[PDB]
RNA sequence: CCGGCCGGGAACUCAAAGGAGACUGCCAGUGAUAAACUGGAGGAAGGUGGGGAUGACGUCAAGUCAUCAUGGCCCUUACGACCAGGGCUACACACGUGCUACAAUGGCGCAUACAAAGAGAAGCGACCUCGCGAGAGCAAGCGGACCUCAUAAAGUGCGUCGUAGUCCGGAUUGGAGUCUGCAACUCGACUCCAUGAAGUCGGAAUCGCUAGUAAUCGUGGAUCAGAAUGCCACGGUGAAUAC
RNA sequence: AAGAACCUUACCUGGUCUUGACAUCCACGGAAGUUUUCAGAGAUGAGAAUGUGCCUUCGGGAACCGUGAGACAGGUGCUGC
């Protein structure tokens, strides 16, 4: 129950399981157990260690925790450093794809103060 | 020898022949458990068949098609019961009573213009 | 859509009956029918009593 | 309505009992128009109602029932200033619906694991006096009997069957 | 602003298209549109020649405008010319070539094209729309006609303010579906502006 | 072997212009497969009824195509040249196949 | 995140780049089509993208490469 | 209560809706509660007219009112308002 | 509407039927996936540029015919849902009645 | 080759032209012997059978001078005409109409049953290969009861999840793509990987709905190069209640 | 509004045209049309080649294109009171 720098869940199935790692879900996942041949529907605590070891260099392929995080916060103050319009929407906390902002705009947003 | 009787039922058309033999009943190819005789009332076909007598006197051969699944099985259930025609009067007489023989002509409603499902009207509202 | 509840037989009684309690001691807003005004006055003269047994 | 005794149609039996009461039942907490796994809600409640009971099925369901069907019903009015609740009796056939909707209610609330497990525990304490359709009950009775001073004028149950 | 047009209501049931083509999807639209331009461009031509109403129809290639009208000497004009004279500016604007014909109507007091073309020449030379608005009910029903409504709408003799007037006399029933009325409209430009003409004229129940 | 499919706006002339068609075919040769119907097109629209706001006004319309076919099985040098030159009822429009 | 296959530029674009760098740098190109990429050979220069009623000059920088033009040329001014 | 100000042709200025929001605020709470009120101020040429929807709990109640100034239109709805407020609340008491 | 506009419709339909449907090989033969995506295709996405703007067929705007009205077209008859009612209650549109079923 | 697949058949579904049928026609009672009402029979349907179209005289000096037409006024080297770029998509906020949820009557995975209506020629686009996929290449067929869109879904059987912000919810954001169109930056749709917000059923106030209705489930059309959570249609499942 | 990236589009900033983008009347030239270059954001302006029948009245009769004088054209500008 320690791969990748944390994974502890336990009485979860392997490939709902896996998933409390930042930087996979349920198709990655999936590509983790059919690439490290394991079955689906096992228990972490089924797992033997032998079998554990061979999915902590499996999950270090596909990019994980703090290598994503802060990959993201290089491409999020990268495009903010360039001063695009995209990053520009970052700067100021607006939608940045172009969604509506006359009515709703609100998880971008926040709760409202006024 | 052979008797026909053809019944629908809400965009949905059957067609039964029915014969003096045992007690089967076989609809599309298929048998009655495999059909639906496990799913939503399958009661509704066997049903005029025992006002009257079936148990080994009449087996069934049916051609429903169209509609959905209750649609098909009232449609079964009008063209069972019309075709009781050569088992006459003394029957349908006796099955006029417990239905079974009106179309029962409720059709879905075309959706009006300015509603949105033929009742459902858009909320003009105070809040 | 369907049709009149209890044809104004039974329905000129409580009509009468209302108007028995509510005051109106006319006897003299009825129907002009025989088989409606019998029971209006039917309903009016249950009332009376009605009345009495209250406020 | 103003008008309309209306022209009333009747229903389909229950499929697997021969009971009409039932096939109400089934459309009491058929919600969303779907009957199909209502009718696997209430099979599968009432083979745990038989075997947390002991009795017969259907017997099991009625002997359930009559223990939160109704006699009086309070009917809110207004005079005046006052907003007083009348007691009228519930007619037979108001009664045993009336009696159905609490019991599927009470079903709703009272969160265990399924419907099936949630609707047999509840008609479990049906039986036993016990659960929450019965003290909705006895909420009912208990109003209707503590305002029972009031049988009057014309708007509710005219003279008798 | 509120009524079904009563020549549209009936359609099927007791009137006729003023067009009997088939066009299939890919040419319904220009075959519709030359239909347009060369009733635009009759009415523009023949508005002294009292024309009633134009029947397009388009057999194999080619066309055919029935002209309705009540004095057909007009059309036709001398010898026949200028039955010719149309058939050319048709020809051009529509597909080559045309069979125009002529089916006068014998009581131009009953067709309600002619009737609103009445009131509304009536009214740009300054009649009082009283009088040719009652003349022509009057002519009407002393003529055959079972039923009549003319109204008429606007400023109608310079008021400030716009109004309608209509003068029934006998049977129009607008409701009745197997009802024969000939309904139309024509419009009347004033000096000081449009005063709108709509005629009704019941004939029959067959 | 001549596959005739017409079809027209109105039932009671396209129902005129198939009795036009069958004393053709049976005036000479013979054996052709009837006045077969096929199923009606029905082209409807919606359109809005007033020339500004009140969406809700609406009017609703339809066009109707029918069609028939008439299935001459063994054409005669009458017959093919027959359906020539006797073409009218215009409002019907006719295709033969081959 | 679009248009498979080449970048877009308009040939008043790129012929007036590639008449411009060679002629050396020069003064800022007044430029209209905002909807063209930025190509590698266009790094360095001052280009005046038109906004709608300005021709603002931008630097064109190493990282703007991936982009259009006006991307870095804001036309609603808020507050 | 919130008031919604709108205006065909009559710009509303900040003096205008100041003025307005006291009136209306100052009648609400002098008669009912009252949970939102919509006001339209109309210019034709002559007439400076306004109207006024009040959503109460009753229901809907509406009035309009013509003027000279536009000031003088929305005292006079405002009093309308005011006078079918009375017939609304002790309507719904009626004891 | 706008005479203006009118003939701007019609120009663009002269353009759109000059140019391409005969230059459309610019991009429906030469920008594809073959054995010629060399700066030939470079040259074809580089040569669509070059033509006018307005020789495009997503220029149209598909107008009414009577009277220019871009919103509220109907394809099957070239009028806007207007005059397609004036000319319906008429008895111009061949075969077209009210419906109700 | 058990595929309506093939000779064949014209019964049946169906197609859609013509007819028949339902009119208080018959019976019993009530009623001024009247109109009518209540109940019964027969019948597919019984009391204007269900639904639609149909909107009286008028009101609101309601809406439209930006569909059009038109009286008057105003501009006519500009309030007219052409082009590029932008804006119509801005956002402290307020209101209205909807979609998706808050889950176990469920989510997910596998297997599998049953519709009606419609559209299609610079269009709909099989089959077969490549791609995880949106899709791409080749390419038949069809101006269509034939060909294509086009696998209906809810349902059903099996397995798992065990009541948690969870295997609920799918917002937001990053990366990579596809298609359309000169051109997806402002501002398109969709796909894939990742991210995993509010939300645990909503105070005061308020709306629709009487039966194939409400409530849910999918499908199609128009407008359209591309762009429906709207509109207009169609079917599936299908209630409660009216003293 | 039965579907605003351009168009739509009516609004804004700039770049231009004036009997005009659309219609008629008068005169003068030219077949119309077609391939390509330069400049420019494009409109536009400059070109470069190609092209020539319908009736003999023949400077034409057409269709089409340019320049010139106005009569005008045009206006989604105001008034739905």
């Amino acid at each position: 129950a320690r791969i990748a720098g944390i994974n502890i869940p336990d009485h979860k199935h392997a490939v709902i399981a896996l998933t409390s790692i930042y930087g996979v879900g349920k198709t990655r996942s999936k590509a983790i157990l059919a690439a490290a041949g394991i079955a689906e529907d096992v228990k972490i605590s089924e797992l033997s260690e032998g079998q554990i070891d061979t999915l902590r260099d499996e999950v270090a392929k596909f990019v994980v925790e703090g290598d994503l995080r802060r990959e993201i916060s290089m491409s999020i103050k990268r495009l903010m450093d360039l001063g695009c319009y995209r990053g520009l929407r970052h700067r100021r906390g607006l939608p940045v794809r172009g969604q509506r902002t006359k009515t709703n705009a609100r998880t971008r947003k926040g709760p409202r103060k006024p | 020898n052979q008797y026909y009787g053809t019944g629908r039922r809400k965009s949905s058309a059957a067609r039964v022949f029915i014969k003096p033999g045992n007690g089967k009943i076989v609809i599309n190819q298929r048998s009655l458990e495999q059909y639906f005789g496990r799913e939503t009332a399958r009661m509704v076909v066997r049903q005029p068949l025992e006002l009257v007598d079936m148990v080994e006197k009449l087996d069934l051969y049916i051609t429903v098609k169209g509609g959905g699944i209750s649609g098909q099985a009232g449609a079964i259930r009008h063209g069972i019961t019309r075709a009781l025609m050569e088992y006459d009067e003394s029957l349908r007489s006796e099955l006029r009573k417990a239905g079974f023989v009106t179309r029962d002509a409720r059709q879905v409603e075309r959706k009006k213009v300015g509603l949105r499902k033929a009742r459902r009207r858009p909320q003009f509202s105070k809040r | 859509m369907k049709r009149q509840k209890r044809d104004r037989l039974e329905r000129a009684h409580q009509r009468g009956y209302q108007a028995g309690i509510a005051g109106r001691s006319k006897e003299m807003c009825p129907y002009q029918t025989l088989n409606q005004r019998s029971q209006w006055l039917g309903g009016w003269r249950e009332a009376m009593a009605d009345r009495v047994v209250m406020a | 309505p103003r008008r309309r005794v209306i022209g009333q149609r009747k229903i389909l039996p229950d499929p697997k009992f021969g009971s009409e009461l039932l096939a109400k039942f089934v459309n009491i907490l058929m919600v969303d128009g779907k009957k199909s796994t209502a009718e696997s809600i209430v099979y599968s409640a009432l083979e745990t109602l038989a075997q947390r009971s002991g009795k017969s099925e259907l017997e099991a369901f009625e002997v359930a029932l009559e223990n939160v069907r109704p006699t009086v019903e309070v009917k809110s009015r207004r005079v005046g200033g006052s907003t007083y609740q009348v007691p009228v009796e519930v007619r037979p056939v108001r009664r045993n619906a009336l009696a159905m909707r609490w019991i599927v209610e009470a079903a709703r609330k009272r969160g265990d694991k399924s419907m099936a497990l949630r609707l047999a525990n509840e008609l479990s304490d049906a039986a036993e006096n016990k659960g929450t359709a019965v003290k909705k009950r006895e909420d009912v009775h208990r109003m209707a009997e503590a305002n029972k001073a009031f049988a009057h004028y014309a708007w509710l149950s005219l003279r008798s069957a | 602003g509120q009524k079904v047009h009563p020549n549209g209501i009936r359609l099927g049931i007791v009137k006729p298209w003023n067009s009997t083509w088939f066009a299939n999807t890919k040419e319904f639209a220009d075959n519709l549109d030359s239909d347009f331009k060369v009733r635009q461009y009759l009415t523009k031509e023949l508005a002294k020649a009292s024309v009633s109403r134009i029947v397009i129809e388009r057999p194999a290639k080619s066309i055919r405008v029935t002209i309705h009208t009540a004095r057909p000497g007009i059309v036709i004009g001398k010898k026949g010319e200028d039955v010719e004279k149309l058939r050319k500016v048709v020809a051009d604007i529509a597909g080559v070539p045309a069979q125009i014909n002529i089916a006068e109507v014998r009581k131009p007091e009953l067709d309600a094209k002619l009737v609103a073309d009445s009131i509304t020449s009536q009214l740009e030379r300054r009649v009082m729309f009283r009088r040719a608005m009652k003349r022509a009910v009057q002519n009407a029903m002393r003529l055959g006609a079972k039923g009549i409504k003319v109204e008429v709408s606007g400023r109608l003799g310079g008021a400030e303010i716009a109004r309608t007037e209509w003068y029934r006399e006998g049977r129009v029933p607008l409701h009745t579906l197997r009802a024969d009325i000939d309904y139309n409209t024509s419009e009347a430009h004033t000096t000081y502006g449009v005063i709108g003409v709509k005629v009704w004229i019941f004939k029959g129940e067959i | 072997r001549i596959r005739i499919r017409l079809k027209a706006f109105d039932h009671r002339l396209i129902d005129q212009a198939t009795a036009e068609i069958v004393e053709t075919a049976k005036r000479t040769g013979a054996q052709v497969r009837g006045p077969i119907p096929l199923p009606t097109r029905k082209e409807r629209f919606t359109v809005l009824i007033s020339p500004h706001v009140n969406k809700d006004a609406r009017d609703q319309y339809e066009i109707r195509t029918h069609l028939r076919l008439v299935d001459i099985v063994e054409p005669t040098e009458k017959t093919v040249d027959a359906l020539m030159r006797l073409d009218l009822a215009a409002g019907v429009d006719v295709q033969i196949s081959l | 995140r679009s248009l498979k296959k080449g970048p877009f530029i308009d040939l008043h674009l790129l012929k007036k780049v590639e008449k411009a760098v060679e002629s050396g740098d020069k003064k800022p190109l007044r430029t209209w089509s905002r909807r063209s990429t930025i190509f590698p050979n266009m790094i360095g220069l001052t280009i005046a993208v038109h906004n709608g009623r300005q021709h603002v000059p931008v630097f064109v920088t190493d990282e703007m490469v991936g982009h259009k033009l006006g991307e870095f040329a804001p036309t609603r001014t808020y507050r | 209560m919130q008031l919604n100000i709108t205006g065909n042709n009559v710009e509303i200025t900040e003096a205008l809706r100041e003025f307005v929001t006291a009136k209306f605020a100052k009648l609400e709470q002098y008669f009912d509660r009252i949970n939102q009120v919509y006001v339209v101020l109309k210019v034709e040429k002559v007439t400076h007219t306004s109207d006024a929807t009040l959503h109460v709990d009753g229901g809907e109640l509406h009035a309009s009112a013509e003027g000279q100034d536009m000031y003088a239109a929305i005292d006079g709805l405002i009093d309308k308002l005011a006078r079918q407020l009375t017939k609304h609340k002790d309507k719904l008491k009626q004891h | 509407a706008k005479q203006s506009m009118k003939a701007r419709e019609v120009k663009r339909v002269a353009l759109a039927d000059k140019y391409f449907a005969k230059r459309a090989e610019l991009k429906a033969i030469i920008s594809d996936v073959n054995a010629a995506s060399d700066e030939d295709r470079w040259n074809a996405v580089l040569k669509l540029q070059t033509l006018p703007r307005d020789s495009s067929p997503s220029r149209q705007r598909n107008r009414c015919r009577q009277t220019g009205r871009p919103h509220g077209f109907l394809r099957k008859f070239g009028l806007s849902r207007i005059k397609v009612r004036e000319a319906a209650m008429r008895g111009e549109i061949p075969g077209l009645k009210k419906a109700s079923w």
